[PDB]
């Protein structure tokens, strides 16, 4: 859905 | 398809992104690595499939469930993965 940095 | 384990030393950020999960109809997969981040330092590679997170099989997990297990991980991040 979106680019989420972990 | 050979498997390996990591135990990344905290704190997060862990230095990676995921794609997939049950709600995306694909296995959870390492999809980006931060240059020099902790996942890259453990030789995690883009395309590797996440088989378990903290001992919990990843197969049933949604994208958000995996993200939150990773994000909210206390101490080291233990995962097993399958090489692409």
């Amino acid at each position: 859905d979106q680019l989420i940095d972990l | 398809m050979s498997n390996y384990s990591v135990s990344l030393v905290g704190p997060a950020p862990w230095g990676f992104r995921l794609q997939g999960g049950k709600d995306f109809n694909m296995p959870l997969t390492i999809s980006s690595l931060k240059d020099g981040g902790k996942a890259a330092q453990a030789n995690v590679r883009i395309g590797d499939v996440v088989l378990s997170i903290d001992g919990i099989n990843a197969q049933g997990m949604t994208h958000l469930e995996a993200q939150n297990k990773i994000k909210g991980c206390t101490g080291s991040l233990n995962m097993t993965l399958q090489r692409a």
